C-alpha cells in the first residue's frame, strides 16, 4: 500500500529534534503510553487473534490525515482497538460510552491479501538483483524506492518468516519465506540528490528477481 | 476541508480499550504492569555497550558478532521480543552504518531499547535514508567525506545493531571503563563514542 507512511524519500520536513546523546527524558512521558504495546501482545500472544503484521497494516490503514496529527504511541492505541473491533472482540459502542467521547478507528481494508508466490528462486551473497516492479494495494514490506532499483546481496537469511502481504491480512497463505539484505548505490535510488553512499534494504525473497 | 477527527481525551481512549478488555477477562493480572517493568527496567542500552567493549577487548566474541550475532547476544541471554535475529554491522575508518525503519519504528529492543521519539519522527524516518550526511552533522557528528555512509533500513525481521570504532584516547582501559563510552546514540549510528574529558 502506498500510504503516507511510506515516507523514506519524502522531502520538505523540517530537522530531527535531537542532538546526539541528549537527554530524551523518562520512557514513557505519559501514564497510558505502556498501554498500546502491552495490549498488542495481549492479542497476538495471549489472545492469538491477530498478528505483528496485522498491527502494522492497521496503522498503515489510517486515514492520511490522522495518520499525519496523530502522535507514535497514539497511533498504536487506535490500531490494537480498532483490530479488535473487526476481530469481533469488541464494539465501537463500548470503546466510545467507555472513553466519553469519540474514538475513530482506522479504515476497512480494500485488498483481501497476497498469498506468497509458488516462484521459489533463491539467490547467493555476491548477485546483482532487481526488486519486482509492482504495486501491491495491500500490505507489503518494500519501501516505494526499491521498485526496480537493482542491487546486491549481502546476507541471505539463515532462518524463514511468513510473507507479510497474507499473514499482515490474516491469510493462511502466508508460506515462509528467507529475507535478504539487498545493498543499493545511493545513486540508483535518489540521483544526484543524495548525501550518502549506499542503503541496505531486508527484502523477501517474494520482492526480488534476478537482474539480467 | 482538511478537518482534524472528533476525538476524546487521548488517555480517556486509552484506558477505555484497556477497561473493554479487562472488563471480560481477556488481560492476564498484572499482564500489563508486568509488561511495563520489562520495558523499562529490563530493555536497556547498558546491554548494548556490554557487547560492544566485549568485542573491543575479545577478538574472538567479536567474529561472533559480526558472523552470527544472534548467537553472540543468546549467549548473554539478552535476547528477546523485536531482537529474535540480530546482525551486528561495523564501523571501519571509511565506513560508518546508521539503522533507520522508515515505514514504523522496528528497532532492536533488548539490546538498544525502546526506540526514542526522534528515531520514530516523520523526519528521521523521511531524512536519514536521502540524506545521511546532513542530518548526521544537524544531530552533531560531522562525517569525513573520505567515510561511506550506509544506512540500514530494517524492513524485515532482522534487527541490526552497530559496532562502533574503539576510540584511540582508551590506552588499556577496562571493559567497564569502556562500557560508559558506548551510549545509546552510538548503539543507532547516530554518533560517535568519545572519551569524556570532564
Ligand atoms: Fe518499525
Amino acid at each position: 500500500m502506498d500510504g503516507v507512511h511510506d515516507l523514506a524519500g519524502v522531502q520538505g520536513f523540517g530537522k530531527v529534534p535531537h542532538t546526539v546523546d541528549a537527554d530524551i527524558g523518562p520512557t514513557f512521558h505519559a501514564e497510558w503510553e505502556h498501554l498500546p504495546y502491552s495490549l498488542m501482545f495481549a492479542g497476538v500472544a495471549e489472545l492469538g487473534a491477530f498478528s505483528v503484521d496485522e498491527v502494522r497494516y492497521v496503522v498503515e490503514r489510517m486515514e492520511p490525515r490522522h495518520y499525519m496529527m496523530t502522535p507514535y504511541y497514539e497511533r498504536y492505541v487506535i490500531g490494537v482497538a480498532t483490530l479488535m473491533v473487526e476481530k469481533g472482540i469488541l464494539t465501537q459502542d463500548e470503546l466510545e460510552s467507555l472513553a466519553g467521547g469519540p474514538f475513530p478507528l482506522s479504515r476497512p481494508s480494500e485488498s483481501e491479501g497476497r498469498p506468497a508466490p509458488v516462484e521459489t528462486t533463491t539467490f547467493e551473497v555476491g548477485q546483482r538483483v532487481r526488486v519486482r516492479d509492482e504495486y501491491v494495494p495491500g500490505h507489503i514490506r518494500m519501501p516505494a524506492y526499491c521498485r526496480g532499483r537493482v542491487g546486491t546481496i549481502s546476507h541471505r537469511t539463515t532462518e524463514k518468516w511468513p510473507f507479510p502481504d497474507a499473514i499482515g491480512h490474516g491469510r493462511n497463505d502466508a508460506g515462509e519465506e528467507p529475507t535478504y539484505h539487498v545493498k543499493f548505490a545511493a545513486e540508483e535510488l535518489f540521483g544526484s540528490d543524495t548525501d550518502g553512499g549506499s542503503v541496505v534494504v531486508d527484502l523477501f525473497e517474494g520482492y526480488l528477481e534476478p537482474a539480467a | 476541508e482538511n478537518a482534524a477527527p472528533a476525538q476524546a481525551a487521548v488517555s480517556d481512549r486509552a484506558w477505555a480499550l484497556f477497561r473493554a478488555l479487562d472488563g471480560k477477562g481477556l488481560v492476564p493480572d498484572g499482564y500489563v504492569e508486568g509488561w511495563k517493568k520489562t520495558f523499562e527496567e529490563d530493555f536497556s542500552p547498558r546491554r548494548g555497550a556490554e557487547l560492544v567493549a566485549r568485542a573491543w577487548t575479545d577478538p574472538e566474541f567479536r567474529q561472533l558478532l559480526l558472523t552470527d550475532g544472534t548467537a553472540a547476544v543468546a549467549q548473554y541471554g539478552y535476547l528477546g521480543p523485536q531482537g529474535e535475529y540480530i546482525v551486528a554491522v561495523e564501523d571501519t575508518p571509511t565506513l560508518k552504518n546508521v539503522i533507520v525503519c522508515s515505514l514504523c519504528s522496528c528497532t532492536a529492543w533488548p539490546i538498544l531499547g525502546l526506540p526514542p521519539t526522534w528515531y520514530k519522527s516523520f523526519e528521521y524516518r523521511a531524512r536519514v535514508v536521502r540524506e545521511p550526511r546532513k542530518v548526521l552533522s544537524e544531530m552533531g557528528t560531522e562525517i569525513a567525506s573520505d567515510i561511506e555512509i550506509r544506512v540500514y533500513d530494517t524492513t524485515a525481521e532482522t534487527r541490526y545493531m552497530v559496532l562502533p570504532q574503539r576510540p584511540a584516547g582508551t590506552e588499556g582501559w577496562s571493559q567497564e571503563q569502556l562500557q560508559e563510552i558506548v551510549t545509546k546514540d552510538c548503539l543507532i549510528g547516530v554518533a560517535i563514542p568519545q572519551v569524556p574529558t570532564v
